[PDB]
């Protein structure tokens, strides 16, 4: 079980690698954070939002 | 009235569940030739 | 209001959690038979008679 | 409202935003012109009453009745216009145009279904004052037409303009010199005009958009059925909104 | 008072039914 | 004006599904694999 | 051994005397449902505005009806194909005055008409059998979709289903009629070729086995206990069936194979109702049957009648009459 | 109307739809041409 | 030129047709004639580009 | 190919086009996936029609 | 013995309920044999080159701008559902009657510049952007009198 942690280290390695190079690259090519890029695209847009639930 | 909402809902995916999961597990196999 | 376009019709929060409680329940009872299962066996008909 | 102009149509359908009045702010006064004229008067129900003899302890008083909406949020007048012609002492407002009437249906204890027209028209409402106050009191009595038109036919093909003038399914009853006088009121179909009151009270005026806005209160009898059944008075309240221009 | 004997026609046949499915005699071979 | 059309499409339409059948009485003439 | 397993064992198991399957987990809460509510509302349901203009059509006993003229009443035209359950109606009166209960019985059954398509898949599969017995059912599973989601969905209204009702299910028929011509639609014309040939081949094969039954029986008991239940041997002679069908009309008009004829005798109704199935589904939007109105036209011009002018006569008796308040301006374009 | 250079093909064009449904019928002479079998 | 150089490209094809399926459904044809369906394939194919220039310089 | 005939190649005939419905480039689609997964995931029924 | 045509060829053809006599039953050429017009040369009565048609696009033309200018009243308030309805209402006949009368190659470069922002004033007005519309709004306005400065 010591090579298997051995093997989820080295899967986490090459997999985070990948990752922070999209995260640098993103907050370069967005001028924000990712929690604020991710947050905006998994909102709804201001205009789209539904008036919403006016029914008594 | 989003109370009775809760239950359908509730009751809806508890039905459709049984249905996914249940083809889910193994069903071709259930057949009297084997297995 | 029912013309507005919910996803899956989830208007409050309450739905959104009974979906995911529901569905999470049957699949916790489908992991106790098939949880536990090797991803690397195989086999080379049109149907698998594993195991149970 | 400006909050309701910002929004897009596919913004509020659905939503039952389109139903409601719009609410103004503030406490000002405006002074009505020679050629004042208000132009989107909404007028929302909010609360139905329909009076009937009710069994309380041990006596039957007559009690307004609180009934239930089942046609479901198309209620709401609106758009209605008309000139507000000042008087020596008071403000007088005459409605001309617009959706001032909404069928209803009210569901009394029992099961019992009250359809009434809704409606302001032909209101000449009398004020106290001269100018549009959080206190001004306006009101007046208005005309309300039949439920039905003379073109509606009945479930056995008779109307006021238009159908058979007898019960035609039984043919046997147009014999004798007495005919069919029994089935008179039945095949009498009479356009009736009733008459309504309504009680507007401003309590919120903004001068900056030339909005006022407040409560009314409003009794009128309900449908008739084209002269066929008695009508039974139907009490209203709720919240108007207009412009003054 | 027509539709108590609508409705005791149509829940008398449906009890039929019932032991129609559920009392029948089933079918045996020998 | 002679109607060309009627003649262009009844002989375009005999030529096309005649074309058809030529190729199957073709190979059984030919014994080839139908 | 496991929870779901034998959970899994009981639902697919061929010992219960109802089958259950995974197809009844959708097809018994379903179908269980849209039976208590159609109960209900057929016993006790107030009435119906159904044309939306505020003129309550009573569908129930309590409200007056008997068994011929009483109905589950459809939607309310100003619903529309707007899906109506309770929880959108503000209150259960105002979801009884609106026709919600035809919403609610019609989207369980045909829901659960699906899910015991698929059920009898199932116990085909769990049997041994051959799969297809429920494509036979998918023809009155498509005609029971056709008249209930798929006509309301071109017309564009609920109002427009049929009505769950016996006198409902001929204003139905009359109103289709006038707006589609479905008489003059050949589909109908292969769906009455299907019912009328399914009843002559079930009475002609019903005919010919009971014909060439073979004698194991007396005078005084039944001719049924000839026949006993699992026994192996052929219970009729079949060549004196195709010997007196091929003398009937010609040799070479007569199935000799049982096989091919019991084929024979599942693809005609299936595939005349499959087909009048998709002329309600193409009548759904306004592809309508054959207009031969004024074709006949004599050399001066004028129009000679035939039997299709007499018959939309009739179509426009039913469609001047037809929802007599409920039409504003000239056309019916819905 | 096709361009200038090619209305004379317009009547061959007429047939050309309906071409797919002769290939189902192809598939049936070729079938009968070799008896079913 | 263009409708004398497509009328010529319908007889070709209407050639080919009714005599390739036979080249290729007879078992020994095919490989002892595409030289001579190869050479068909390709005034075929030069013709609808001769066609194409002729289109589109004329347009 | 859609998206680049749209964007790039010529567009695509907007009926909702301001002027009158007209060939029109795409310059802005909307790519938030709540509007655009919001038509696969809303109800088929009037009003929402999937 | 009654009128017999084989489709055009054998009996009358000129007959009223002859269908496949295609052009052979009028004298007049058709503009197809699938057609029951003649083709757009002289003898037809509507000429393109005619002054009420040309004061008809210049008319659409000129009210477009009255409209157009119409739309910043809308922005100091928050009306975006007026913008939109308003680059929709009247201007609906816009697009025809400019490239009905952009007829050189400047034209049509100096009309789409108009188009382009147009849909930049319709696009801002969806997106509740009220800088972007007015800027874009008197984009489409100076668009619009350099097309119509031309002629
Ligand atoms: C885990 C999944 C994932 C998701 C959902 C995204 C999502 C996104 N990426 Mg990212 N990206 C990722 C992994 C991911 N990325 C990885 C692992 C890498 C390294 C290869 C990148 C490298 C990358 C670059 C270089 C850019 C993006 C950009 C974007 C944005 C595109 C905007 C759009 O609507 O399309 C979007 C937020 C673009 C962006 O941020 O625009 C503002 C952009 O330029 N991504
Ligand atoms: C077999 C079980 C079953 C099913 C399928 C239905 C179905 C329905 N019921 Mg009924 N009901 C049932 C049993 C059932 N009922 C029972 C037992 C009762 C008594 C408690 C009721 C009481 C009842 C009432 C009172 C009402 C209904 C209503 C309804 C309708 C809408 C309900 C709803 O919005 O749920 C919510 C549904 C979901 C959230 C959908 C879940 C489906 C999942 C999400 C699958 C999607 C997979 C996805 C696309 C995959 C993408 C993956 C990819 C992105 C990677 C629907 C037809 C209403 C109605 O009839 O309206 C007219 C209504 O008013 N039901
Ligand atoms: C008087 C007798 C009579 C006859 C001969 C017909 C015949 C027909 N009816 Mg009609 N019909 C009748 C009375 C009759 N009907 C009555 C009393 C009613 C109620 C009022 C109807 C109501 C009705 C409706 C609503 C419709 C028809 C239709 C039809 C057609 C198809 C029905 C079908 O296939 O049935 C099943 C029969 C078979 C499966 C057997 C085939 C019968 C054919 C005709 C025999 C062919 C023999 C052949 C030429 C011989 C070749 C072999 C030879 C060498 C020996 C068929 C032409 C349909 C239609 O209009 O189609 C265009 C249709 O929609 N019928
Ligand atoms: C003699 C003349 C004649 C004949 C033979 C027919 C025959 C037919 N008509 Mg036509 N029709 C006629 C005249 C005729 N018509 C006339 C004169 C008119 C104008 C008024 C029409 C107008 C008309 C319309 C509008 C329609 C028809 C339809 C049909 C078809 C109905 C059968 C069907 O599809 O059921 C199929 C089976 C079902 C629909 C039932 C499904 C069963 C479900 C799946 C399960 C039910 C279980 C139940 C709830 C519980 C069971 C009990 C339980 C205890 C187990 C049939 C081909 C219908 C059609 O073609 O639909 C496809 C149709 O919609 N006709
Ligand atoms: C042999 C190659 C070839 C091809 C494919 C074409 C094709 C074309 N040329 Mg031509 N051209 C050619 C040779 C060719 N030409 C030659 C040798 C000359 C002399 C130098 C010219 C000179 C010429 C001029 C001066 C003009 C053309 C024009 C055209 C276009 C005519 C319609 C149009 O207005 O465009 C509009 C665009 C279309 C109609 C798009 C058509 C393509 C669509 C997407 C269909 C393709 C679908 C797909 C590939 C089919 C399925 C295939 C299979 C895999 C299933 C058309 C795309 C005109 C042009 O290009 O206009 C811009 C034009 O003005 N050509
Ligand atoms: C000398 C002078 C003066 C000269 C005058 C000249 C002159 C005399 C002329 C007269 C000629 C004249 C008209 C005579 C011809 C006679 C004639 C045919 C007249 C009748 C007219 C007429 C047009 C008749 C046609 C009607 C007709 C025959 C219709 C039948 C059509 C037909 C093929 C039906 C088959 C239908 C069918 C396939 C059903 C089978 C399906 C079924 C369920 C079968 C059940 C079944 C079958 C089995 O098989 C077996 C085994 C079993 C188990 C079983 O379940
Ligand atoms: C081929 C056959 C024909 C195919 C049918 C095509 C399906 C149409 C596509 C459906 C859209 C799917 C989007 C998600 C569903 C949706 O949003 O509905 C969600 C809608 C929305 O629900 C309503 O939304 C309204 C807001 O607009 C209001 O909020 C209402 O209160 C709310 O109820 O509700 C329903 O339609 C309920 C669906 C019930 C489904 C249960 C049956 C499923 C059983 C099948 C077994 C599962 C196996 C399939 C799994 C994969
Ligand atoms: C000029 C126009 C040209 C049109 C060209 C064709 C257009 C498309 C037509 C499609 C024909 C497809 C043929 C399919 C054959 C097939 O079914 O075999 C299946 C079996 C095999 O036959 C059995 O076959 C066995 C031998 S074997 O199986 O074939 O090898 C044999 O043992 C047995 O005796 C024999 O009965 O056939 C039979 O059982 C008899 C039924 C035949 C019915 C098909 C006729 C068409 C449908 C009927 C009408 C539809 C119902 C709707 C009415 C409302
Ligand atoms: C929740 C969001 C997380 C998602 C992150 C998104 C990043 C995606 C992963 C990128 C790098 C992965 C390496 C991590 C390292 C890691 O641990 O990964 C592990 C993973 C699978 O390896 P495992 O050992 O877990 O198991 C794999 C199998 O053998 C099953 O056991 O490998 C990959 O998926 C890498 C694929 C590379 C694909 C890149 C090539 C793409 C180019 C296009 C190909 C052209 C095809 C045309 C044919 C010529
Ligand atoms: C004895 C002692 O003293 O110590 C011991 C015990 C102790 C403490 C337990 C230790 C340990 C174990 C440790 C420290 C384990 C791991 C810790 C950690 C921190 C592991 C992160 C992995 C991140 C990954 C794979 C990111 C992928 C991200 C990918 C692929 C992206 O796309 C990035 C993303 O932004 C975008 C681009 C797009 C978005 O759509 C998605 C997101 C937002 C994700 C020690 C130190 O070892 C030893
Ligand atoms: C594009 C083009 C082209 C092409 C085309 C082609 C040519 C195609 C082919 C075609 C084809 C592909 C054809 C086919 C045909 C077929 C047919 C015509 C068939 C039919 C038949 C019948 C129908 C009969 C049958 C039968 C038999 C045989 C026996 C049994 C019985 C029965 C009756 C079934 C061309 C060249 C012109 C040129 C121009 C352009
Ligand atoms: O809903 Mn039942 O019927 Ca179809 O058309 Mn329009 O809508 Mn009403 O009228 Mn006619």
């Amino acid at each position: 079980a010591y090579e298997e942690k051995r093997l989820q280290e080295l899967k986490h390695c090459r997999l985070a690698m990948i990752g922070v190079f999209g995260l640098w690259a993103q907050a370069q090519a967005s001028g924000v954070g990712v929690t604020e890029q991710i947050g905006a695209a998994l909102t709804t847009p201001d205009y789209y939002a539904k008036a919403g639930y006016f029914l008594p | 009235m989003l109370t009775l909402k809760i239950l359908v809902y509730t009751t809806v995916i508890f039905f459709v569940s049984l249905f996914i999961f249940g083809f889910l597990s193994s069903d071709p196999s259930r057949n009297p030739n084997r297995k | 209001t029912e013309g507005t376009n919910e996803w899956f019709g989830v208007d409050d929060l309450r739905l959104l959690a009974v979906l995911f409680l529901g569905h999470w329940a049957i699949l916790s009872l489908w992991l106790g038979s098939y949880g536990d299962s090797n991803e690397d066996e195989d086999f080379f008909g049109e149907i698998d008679y594993s195991a149970r | 409202k400006s909050q309701i102009n910002e929004l897009s149509y596919l913004q509020v359908k659905g939503t039952g935003l389109a139903n409601r009045c719009a609410e103004v702010v503030g406490e000002d006064s405006i002074k009505p012109k020679p050629g004042a004229k208000l132009v989107d008067m909404c007028i929302e129900p909010k609360a139905w009453a329909v009076e009937e003899e009710v069994g309380k302890a041990g006596k039957t008083e007559k009690k307004f009745v609180n009934s239930k909406v089942m046609t479901r949020q198309t209620y709401t007048l609106d758009a209605i216009e008309g000139p507000i012609t000042v008087d020596g002492g008071k403000i007088t407002f005459n409605e001309k145009e617009g959706i001032d009437y909404a069928a209803t249906t009210v569901q009394l204890p029992g099961g019992e279904r009250v359809p009434f027209l809704f409606t302001v028209k032909d209101l000449v409402a009398k004020g106290n004052g001269d100018t549009f106050k959080p206190g001004f009191q306006m009101g007046g009595d208005f005309n309300t037409p039949s439920y039905r038109t003379g073109l509606f036919l009945d479930p056995k093909g008779r109307g006021g303009t238009t159908g058979y003038d007898m019960a035609v399914a039984l043919p046997a009853l147009q014999l004798g010199e007495e005919g069919d006088a029994e089935l008179f009121g039945e095949n009498n179909k009479v356009f009736d005009i009733t008459q309504g009151r309504i009680e507007m009270e401003v309590n919120k005026v903004n001068a900056e958009d030339s909005e006022i806005g407040g409560v009314f209160v409003a009794t009128q009898l309900s449908d008739t059925d084209m002269g066929s059944k008695t009508p039974k008075k139907v009490l209203t309240k709720g919240i108007f909104y207009a412009k003054v221009d | 008072m027509e539709a108590l004997v609508y409705t005791f026609l149509l829940i008398g046949t449906l009890m039929v039914i019932f032991f129609a499915v559920f009392f029948r005699e089933t079918p045996r071979i020998l | 004006m002679i109607n060309w059309q009627v003649i262009g499409q009844l002989m375009s339409t005999a030529v096309i599904m005649l074309a058809g059948p030529a190729v199957i009485v073709l190979l059984a003439l030919k014994k080839g694999n139908l | 051994v496991s929870l779901w397993e034998r959970f899994c064992a009981w639902i697919t198991s061929t010992e219960n005397r109802l089958y259950i399957g995974w197809f009844g987990c959708l097809m018994f809460p379903t179908l269980l449902t849209a039976t208590s509510c159609f109960i209900i509302a057929f016993i006790a349901a107030p009435p119906v505005d159904i044309d939306g203009i505020r003129e309550p059509v009573a569908g129930s006993l309590l409200y007056g009806n008997n068994i011929i003229s009483g109905a589950v009443v459809p939607s309310s035209n100003a619903i529309g194909m707007h899906f109506y359950p309770i929880w959108e109606a503000a209150s259960i009166d105002e979801w009884l005055y609106n026709g919600g209960p035809y919403q609610l019985i019609v989207l369980h059954f045909l829901l659960g008409v699906s899910a015991y398509m698929g059920r009898e898949w199932e116990l085909s599969y769990r049997l041994g059998m051959r799969p297809w017995i429920f494509v036979a059912f998918s023809a009155p599973v498509a005609a029971a979709s056709a008249v209930f989601l798929v006509y309301p969905i071109g017309q564009g209204s609920f109002s427009d289903g049929m009505p769950l009702g016996i006198s409902g299910t001929f204003n139905f028929m009359l109103v289709f009629q006038a707006e589609h011509n479905i008489l003059m639609h050949p589909f109908h014309m292969a769906g009455v070729a299907g019912v009328f040939g399914g009843s002559l081949f079930s009475a002609m094969h019903g005919s010919l086995v009971t014909s060439s039954l073979i004698r194991e029986t007396t005078e005084n008991e039944s001719t049924n206990y000839g026949y006993k239940f699992g026994q192996e041997e052929e219970t009729y002679n079949i060549v004196a069936a195709h010997g007196y069908f091929g003398r009937l009309i010609f040799q070479y008009a007569s199935f000799n194979n049982s096989r091919a004829l019991h084929f024979f005798l599942a693809l005609w109704p299936v595939v005349g109702i499959w087909i009048t199935s998709m002329g309600i589904s193409t009548m759904a939007f306004n592809l309508n049957g054959f207009n031969f109105n004024q074709s006949v036209v004599d050399s001066q011009g004028r129009v000679i009648n035939t039997w299709a002018d007499i018959l939309n006569r009739a179509n426009l008796g039913i469609e001047v009459m037809h929802e007599r308040n409920a039409h504003n301006f000239p056309l019916d374009l819905a | 109307r096709l361009p200038e250079a090619y209305v004379v093909f317009s009547p061959i064009v007429d047939v050309l739809p309906i071409i797919p449904v002769f290939f189902l019928l192809l598939a049936f002479v070729w079938q009968a041409a070799i008896g079913f079998r | 030129m263009i409708t004398l150089l497509v009328a010529l490209l319908v007889l070709i094809s209407l050639g080919l047709v009714v005599t390739v399926p036979v080249a290729l459904a007879t078992p020994g044809e095919w490989e002892i004639a595409k030289g001579k369906f190869n050479r068909f394939f390709q005034i075929w194919v030069f013709l609808v580009i001769v066609i194409a220039a002729a289109d589109g310089i004329s347009s | 190919l859609l998206v680049i005939k749209a964007m790039y190649l010529g567009g695509v005939y907007d009926t909702w086009a301001p002027g009158g419905g007209d060939v029109r480039y795409i310059t802005t689609p909307t790519l938030n996936p709540i509007v655009i997964f919001g038509y696969v995931f809303r109800s088929p029924f009037g009003g929402d029609g999937w | 013995s009654p009128r017999f045509s084989v489709f055009g060829l054998v009996g009358d053809g000129t007959s009223y309920s002859e269908g496949a006599a295609y052009g052979t039953d009028q004298a007049d050429k058709l503009y197809s044999p699938y057609s029951v017009y003649s083709p757009e040369g002289e003898k037809s009565l509507y000429k393109p080159d005619n002054a009420e048609y040309l004061a008809r696009k210049k008319a659409v033309l000129a009210e477009t701008k009255n409209r157009l200018q119409k739309i910043p009243a809308y922005v100091d308030k928050k009306e975006w559902f007026n913008v939109k309805d308003e680059l929709t209402r009247y201007m609906y006949e816009t697009r025809g009657a400019v490239r009905s009368l952009s007829s050189s190659v400047t034209q049509k470069e100096k009309a789409e510049v108009f188009f382009r922002a147009l849909e930049d004033t319709y696009g801002a007005a969806t997106l509740k952007k009220g800088d972007a519309v007015k800027a874009s709004n008197d984009k489409a306005i100076a668009a619009l009198d350099a097309f119509t400065a031309t002629l």
